[PDB]
């Protein structure tokens, strides 16, 4: 595929994905399952003013990934920008 | 052929015995190529003081044994004792013992060599009073049926060539799991969940609502013995012993030597005894309770460790049956 | 001397008569488990990635590049025209850099080498030769080796000398019309279109300078070229111009002088506040250097032979520097990269001093800074006499990272105004958006966020004010309601003869949808831009946003929209979620949404169980209710529709808990498809109990369900599939084709619609069409043969 065409399509799709999102259910289980299993995300950084989606990841781990996270010794860091600046910016206290 | 590659700090033992300075670090000494054959020697040696300080020939000491057997690699010194006759033809038995223990520790180091732990892991295990990880994890106070659950959990997720298995069944509630130190660190985390603090005090709680108290502790070894990881070595060792001319014939072994898997006598087998003993250390598990199923008033433990050794474990398995374990070393 | 070193290093006929300016090529070298074994044992790299294991591919360490690259890299110090006493040679620096993309070296691979000599300069105290090797497999670059050698002596050979440096990137803000005239002065400022407007644009000069010599001080030729780029409103840069300075005799490069004064440097390496100690580690050098020499092919006799060491005035057979490089990078790989070879991504080593066999080296290791969200790790190695021996740095990939962007509800007064005080990057985001709002819609989004105003009046006085009123009058809502689309113009109370419009809230405006939506989307975009500024954002980060997050995330990690276009879309969105529902009384709607916790009703009750109960209560009643946010498994869902049909569900659930019927025991086990009857009973008693109440009915809580307060619209539902065709045609104005970088989305963006990493394939469009039924999508699937241009 030509990059000029691939660009045209990516645009169409990206515009339709955002149009309907509005008016179709937020599928945030099937999401967390993609980034916690299919990518084995080690740090998940919540950029927000309060730690909602962090709490939701902590609980999606504690439910259906407690065994996986041991058997793969897959230590996972969940960080909210508001609460855990020091672990994101690498500025530990002396 | 490629043996010099494996002995990086050499194998000049006479030099190490004179000068404690020129002795390598413990970690090198523990590597199976040097530790395997040198444990053989330690046992054969303890056996010899025993014979000479009684004034017996090694065949005469053997004639007063009813049977002999060994845990893990100890099974080789056992079958070498069973052959011996006079002080002249002793050194042809000792050649056979330590040649086999050499090719086990050489061809098994090649098949699954120890590599660097992620230091994250090493530091996690040391702040939770678990050991330094190793390929052999020991679990006190948990039935073989309880442990085999926690490994079916852990081996659900892992792929084939990273899986753990029960290797030694030492007691009713004294098991050892063998596999990749990563994988056995996986298992250890799964256990920290289930286990309850040793300072909890459940004397106030009805019995059958109490949390399981149990100790999980890494061994000091360097290979995963009695595992599927060492199977590649099995074929190579059998061929490296037909070269160096090292069979054990059934006729030559004059006492029952007790196989470490069944408990059956090794003198009975149709095939090679040399072959079997390799599979009993490489592949197959160790069912101590069922190999030590003979009856006898007295048990000599020649092996290494002393009070921390096999003898004192064998004492607990048959406390009250009227069997005295002597720690001969 | 060179006839000897050629027999030991190179394997060709002996010919010193080739140009340094030419491109040296190596043999096609095939990596093999044998050589990676021997190499790793010679350096003490006991990292698992390099060991043969069952059901796994054996990697080669990046150190192993020099093994592949030697024949070629060293062949660059041999030509007649770079004369040098090879016994007096000193390897100063060596560097590896993985080209971004390509995976590390495997054990199957066949690696083509090409070395090029970059820079031969006579310094006062000797001659420096900078070389660059490029390792390529399957005709793609994999990594670059950058070795610099140094022939000690006295050279006056300036005819055979040259230096290509790559200058730091210089940034000019063009404020005035003299700035533009000073730049048009310069002959060397070529532009593709000379009519291009430069005013208030930001320019970046990406410049390399080739330079032949006459003496130490006077260049016999200067060249300084490479592209001029302008920052767009997305922060993407684009080539507008060329630099094209040439010259004969010159005492300097006037371009780089001009840009040092007038511009400012774009340093990629950002330092942490204070360095972070990682380790202080102890390595020995090996007693013999015959092992390393065998595997590498550095048969330099000074390392192995007491006579050559003495003839070259060294303190003995010295350790290969290239061993001390590898040794130390095996400790970087083990502590900093926690034994993941693939994380260590570039490595650079200066050889300060010499080290004899059986020395004991303390190497300190520190995390000093960040660079494109690779960690930057300065080390230094000392011998027993506390003398520095190696120094260097590593670029180490941060662990695999996902960014998740919070949606609405979390909003607070003062949010991210901490960052606004401190961060230059955050300031630029707010200030940029607050000027856009002030000028198009007559309010400051900062004021709203900083001090929650209860009321906010816009006035439409003066000429500026009439422009601001046209901007509210133009805002429509092209709804698809009825057979024929109907356009319900937002702000009906705004006509030619308005002078004011007032935004009412009860509590504060920052809780109204149309102000909250931007205040979130900024606060985030700012936080993010402050991170990106500090170099804390992995190139290969996955990103995802809950609902509104989707926008903040696509602004932040794919620069799809400008800051200005973003806050437009999001403000129009929040406005198009106020017209969307009828509110006859005042602002009260007969719609809402509740947060169900299936755990609390019954331990058995879960998925496939809510998706019946809620689907029936609506198939039965005819009152639109749906599940809208699937959040946590069997612990957090959100259902949204008719306040009536919600009040049935919070009752139907509070019945099943207190009634304590376990669904599965009577789902299929007892009676199969009769349950519809059991359920229709439980509905019709609570259904027509909540069809007789004060119209916009006070929705009460329960053990399973909590009601979300101040949420009067059912978004993420089919209700407002009707209000979409407007919004879709609105986006196609603020989101442009040119500003979509496919590379920055594909694999990385996880939509909310289709929780599947964004791809551009027939498969993915098909899966979208199945959850949408859009014609612009279906017509693409139909003629998927635009693959041919």
């Amino acid at each position: 595929m030509k990059p000029e065409v691939e660009q045209e399509l990516a645009h169409i799709l990206l515009t339709e994905l955002l149009a309907y999102q509005f008016a179709s259910p937020v599928r945030w289980i099937e999401t967390q399952d993609v980034f916690l299993k299919d990518f084995n995300t080690e740090r998940v950084v919540e950029i927000g003013p309060s730690p909602t989606l962090a709490g939701m990841a902590q609980r999606t781990l504690k439910n259906k990934y407690e065994s996986y996270d041991a058997a793969l010794s897959l230590h996972r860091e969940i960080l909210c920008y508001s609460k855990d600046a020091k672990e994101i910016y690498y500025t530990p206290d002396p | 052929l490629d043996a010099e590659k494996v002995f990086t700090q050499g194998l000049n033992i006479l030099e190490w015995l004179e000068n404690p300075s020129n002795t390598p670090d413990k970690d090198y000494l523990l590597s199976i190529p040097i530790s395997c054959p040198l444990i053989g020697v330690i046992q054969l040696a303890h056996y010899v003081v025993t014979a000479k300080l009684l004034g017996f020939t090694p065949g005469e000491l053997r004639s007063y044994l009813k049977g002999a057997t060994g845990h893990s690699q100890g099974l080789v010194t056992a079958v070498a004792i069973a052959e011996t006759d006079s002080w002249e033809s002793f050194f042809v038995s000792v050649r056979k013992a330590i040649t086999v223990l050499f090719f086990i520790g050489v061809r098994c180091y090649e098949a699954y060599p120890n590599t660097s732990l992620p230091p994250s892991i090493l530091e996690d295990s040391l702040e939770n009073n678990e050991g330094v990880p190793s390929p052999m994890l020991s679990i006190s106070n948990l039935t073989q049926e309880q442990v085999q659950d926690y490994v079916n959990k852990t081996n659900s997720h892992l792929p084939a060539g990273k899986q753990v298995e029960i290797s030694l069944v030492n007691g009713a509630k004294n098991l050892v799991v063998s596999g990749p130190p990563q994988s056995l660190y996986g298992l250890n985390l799964t256990l920290r969940k289930a286990k309850a603090p040793s300072g909890l005090d459940q004397s106030r709680i009805p019995f059958s609502e109490r949390k399981l108290k149990f100790s999980n502790r890494f061994l000091p070894v360097a290979s995963p013995f009695h595992s599927h990881l060492l199977v590649p070595a099995s074929d190579l060792i059998n061929k490296d012993l037909v070269k160096n001319n090292v069979s054990f014939n059934a006729k030559d072994i004059q006492i029952p030597v007790y196989d470490t898997f069944d408990g059956s006598d090794l003198r009975v087998l149709s095939g090679s005894i040399s072959e079997r003993i390799v599979d009993c250390i490489i592949r197959l598990p160790v069912k101590w309770e069922t190999t030590t199923q003979f009856k006898a008033t007295h048990i000599l433990d020649f092996g290494p460790g002393g009070a921390s050794g096999l003898g004192v474990l064998t004492h607990r398995n048959k406390d009250g049956t009227g069997v005295r374990v002597i720690v001969a070393g | 001397i060179k006839e000897m070193y050629w027999k030991l290093w190179i394997d060709e006929p002996f010919n010193l008569d080739f140009d340094p300016r030419d491109v040296i090529k190596g043999k096609d070298f095939e990596i093999t488990a044998k050589e990676v074994y021997d190499f790793t044992h010679a350096v003490g790299n006991n990292c698992e990635d390099f060991v043969s294991r069952p059901d796994r591919t054996m990697l080669a360490p990046m150190d192993f590049a020099i093994v592949v690259g030697w024949r070629a890299i060293i062949k660059a110090i041999f030509p007649n025209t770079v004369d040098g006493d090879l016994l007096k040679l000193v390897h100063l620096s060596n560097g590896y850099k993985m080209i971004p993309g390509a995976k590390p070296l495997q054990v199957g691979d066949v690696v083509s080498t090409t070395a090029v000599i970059e820079s031969v300069v006579n310094q006062p105290t000797g001659k420096i030769v900078d070389v660059v090797g490029t390792l390529s497999r399957n005709g793609k670059p994999v990594m670059e080796v950058t070795s610099s050698f140094f022939y000690r002596g006295n050279y006056t050979d300036f005819e055979n000398t040259f230096q290509k440096t790559v200058e730091p990137v210089y940034q000019m803000h063009i404020k005035t019309s003299k700035d533009i005239a000073v730049l048009r002065s310069k002959e060397w400022f070529q532009l593709d279109d000379e009519d291009f407007d430069l005013l208030n644009k930001t320019l970046t000069f990406e410049t390399e300078t080739e330079v032949t010599f006459k003496n130490a001080n006077i260049f016999s030729s200067v060249k300084c070229f490479g592209p001029i780029k302008v920052e767009l409103p997305t922060k993407e840069t684009v080539e507008i111009g060329i630099v094209d300075y040439e010259a004969g005799a010159s005492h300097g490069n006037p371009v780089v002088d001009f840009l040092k004064r007038n511009g400012s440097t774009l340093e990629q390496k950002v330092n942490l506040e204070n360095p972070i100690p990682i380790a202080v580690l102890d390595s020995y050098t090996p007693s013999t250097n015959e092992p390393y020499a065998r595997v590498s092919g550095d048969l330099n006799p000074i390392h192995v032979s007491r006579h050559f060491a003495s003839y070259a005035n060294l303190p003995g057979t010295i350790t290969h520097g290239m061993f001390s490089s590898a040794s130390v990078r095996a400790l970087i790989e083990n502590w900093a990269a926690d034994s993941v070879s693939s994380r260590v991504r570039g490595y650079t080593c200066q050889f300060v001093d010499m080290v004899l066999p059986n020395t004991a080296l303390k190497t300190s290791i520190q995390h000093v800074g960040m660079i494109n969200g690779r960690k930057l790790i300065k080390f230094e190695t000392r011998n027993e006499d506390d003398v520095v021996v190696l120094t260097g740095e590593a670029e180490i990939e941060q662990p695999v990272t996902t960014f998740v962007f919070t949606g609405q509800g979390s909003q607070e007064q003062g949010m991210g105004m901490d960052l606004y005080k401190t961060s230059k990057a955050a300031q630029d985001v707010w200030n940029r958006a607050d000027n856009h709002f002030k000028d198009t819609y007559g309010f400051s989004i900062l004021d709203i966020v900083i001090n929650n105003p209860v009321n906010l009046t816009i006035h439409f006085g003066g000429e500026k004010g009439k422009r601001i009123r046209e901007n509210y009058s133009a805002m429509i809502f092209e709804t698809i309601v009825d057979g024929k689309l109907k356009t319900e113009k937002i702000f009906k109370e705004i006509n030619e003869h308005s002078t004011s419009y007032t935004f009412r809230s009860e509590k504060g405006l920052l809780s109204a949808t149309q102000f909250t939506q931007p205040a979130l989307t900024l606060m985030e975009k700012a936080a993010f831009e402050d991170l990106k500024s500090k170099g804390l954002i992995p190139a290969d980060a996955t990103f995802a946003g809950h609902s509104l997050g989707e926008y903040a995330a696509l602004a932040s990690l794919a620069d799809v929209m400008s800051i200005e276009s973003l806050v437009e879309v999001v403000f129009y969105r929040g406005m198009t979620m106020q017209v969307a529902v009828p509110r006859d009384e005042l602002g009260r709607s007969n719609y809402g949404m509740i947060a169900i916790n299936p755990g609390r009703v019954a331990a058995s009750f879960s998925q496939e169980a809510l998706q019946y109960v809620v689907e029936r209560v609506g198939k039965r009643t005819g009152w639109l209710v749906e599940i809208v946010n699937y959040n946590v498994e069997n612990q957090q869902y959100v259902a949204a529709g008719d306040l009536r049909a919600l009040d049935t569900v919070t009752n139907v659930l509070n019945f099943i808990k207190l009634q304590k019927i376990d669904i599965i025991e009577l789902q299929k086990s007892l009676s199969l498809e009769e349950v519809e009857g059991h359920l229709f009973e439980i509905i019709d008693e609570a259904s027509k109990k909540s069809a007789v109440k004060p119209r916009p009915l006070k929705l009460e809580r329960g053990f399973a369900c909590i009601p979300l307060v101040g949420i009067s619209v059912p978004f993420h539902s089919t209700y407002l599939m009707n209000g979409v065709k407007p919004f879709k045609s609105f986006l196609k104005k603020n989101i442009i084709k040119e500003n979509v970088k496919v590379a920055r989305l594909a694999g990385k963006y996880i939509p909310n619609l289709t929780a599947k990493p964004f791809q551009v394939t027939k498969e993915y469009f098909q899966d979208v069409y199945d959850l949408t039924g859009s014609e612009p999508i279906k017509e693409i699937i139909d003629n998927w043969e635009k693959y041919e241009q």
